[PDB]
């Protein structure tokens, strides 16, 4: 493999050049949403972010030595995780609001447009004032998606995928120790980021879940990939 | 999949 | 007042944690009677309803528990219960490889797994988890802080103003509880490099665990509708606060 | 609920 020779600076380096760009809503003018209308918006945009995600695990270091199988596994199980924390990590500086593209930010009240979402959306704006108290930097957030990506997945099959894993947990800890952050701090703020990945699989199966009784409600016309994202977690 | 094809082109 | 979690040192910590630890409880299993699945889920919410009484109690002796309002402590319980009976669940079943321990006269295998319709995907889910826990040599004084982690931290990002106050205690026992599981693993001679992968590995183990909970909590409740299986009054109360 | 009874029950 490459992705264990490198060095901290040099993972950091390569997941921050790998990001996948932040896409744009469809410009309808009617910010008063209805039900069809919100989950039109979301489909339509979570299927084009798909499409940037899965170029973004070829360049996570470490997922190109993985069978084409496992890159598939492992996408289907984690695709809402890295969704949501991408959502939760833009919409930090927007606090009370969920940033799902520069011109689609929806507050709480909005939530209610589709039935159970405010339960999830809640739980989303949670996170992202957690990332805020904690003062989340860029080059951690990367950190977290790509071990999102690696391990969500591998207790359903792993020896190199774990190399991979205390990789970017070398990685982690290299940042923290470069903040000026103490051992003691150290150790801590690697457990309380860990710990939200928790928070963010919930989120997922809630958010999995109500997407299936989407499909069944038809209420809007899913696309092929995501219908097969989504059969992965039936 | 549609997946299969996503990630070999 | 002066809370009694934040004054403990790391070997008091774990000492609380050990002496609070409940009993492994007995089914009404009966090896003459083949199994079922109206059979084999009514031996498992039996022993599921037994345990959570013992939980309830054990959380009470969980360092900082009791400084949380009751009704903190009634959301943390509904949220982590599953999560908490599954932990445990793998953590009996390390030394039996290919079997998950229920009981100790409850021993099952998947394919004894396969009598219960979607049992078969979380029987697997937890069998890796606990060869997972086996090929790290998992340890239980390790074991004892990760599962109070579960009991504060699944419900914690789901709870206004004064009631942030006690987030903020929720999350200083839980720092402590970290400071805990590193003061253990320096303790075996492993590196500051090794314990912070390890003390990764464990909690990366808390997603799988939370996954196993949610897809578990989805088969009960689809369980309770299908009628073919009754649900203790109290295993009732918790599957509601999930749905 | 029983768990605020078995909680509350010392
Ligand atoms: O299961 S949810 O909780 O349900 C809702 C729906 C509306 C509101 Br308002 C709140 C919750 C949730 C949440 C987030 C997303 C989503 C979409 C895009 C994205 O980049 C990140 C998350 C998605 C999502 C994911 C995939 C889709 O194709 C469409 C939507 C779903
Ligand atoms: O949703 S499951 O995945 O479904 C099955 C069912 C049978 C087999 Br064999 C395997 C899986 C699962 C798994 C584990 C439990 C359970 C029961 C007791 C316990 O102490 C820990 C977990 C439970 C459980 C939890 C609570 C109950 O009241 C009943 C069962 C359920």
């Amino acid at each position: 493999s490459l992705a264990l020779s490198l060095t901290a600076d040099q993972m950091v380096s390569a997941l921050l050049d790998a990001e996948p760009p932040i896409l744009y809503s469809e410009y309808d003018p009617t910010r008063p949403f209805s039900e069809a209308s919100m989950m039109g918006l979301l489909t339509n945009l979570a299927d084009r972010e798909l499409v940037h995600m899965i170029n973004w695990a070829k360049r996570v270091p470490g997922f190109v030595d993985l069978t084409l199988h496992d890159q598939v596994h492992l996408l289907e199980c984690a695709w809402l995780e890295i969704l949501m924390i991408g959502l939760v990590w833009r919409s930090m500086e927007h606090p009370g609001k969920l940033l799902f593209a520069p011109n689609l930010l929806l507050d709480r009240n909005q939530g209610k447009c589709v039935e159970g979402m405010v339960e999830i959306f809640d739980m989303l704006l949670a996170t992202s004032s957690r990332f805020r108290m904690m003062n989340l930097q860029g080059e951690e957030f990367v950190c977290l998606k790509s071990i999102i990506l690696l391990n969500s997945g591998v207790y359903t099959f792993k020896d190199h995928i774990h190399r991979v894993l205390d990789k970017i947990t070398d990685t982690l800890i290299h940042l923290m120790a470069k903040a000026g952050l103490t051992l003691q701090q150290q150790h801590q703020r690697l457990a309380q980021l860990l710990l939200i990945l928790s928070h963010i699989r919930h989120m997922s199966n809630k958010g999995m879940e109500h997407l299936y009784s989407m499909k069944c409600k038809n209420v809007v016309p899913l696309s092929d990939l995501l219908l097969e994202m989504l059969d992965a977690h039936r | 999949k549609i997946l299969h094809r996503l990630l070999q082109d």
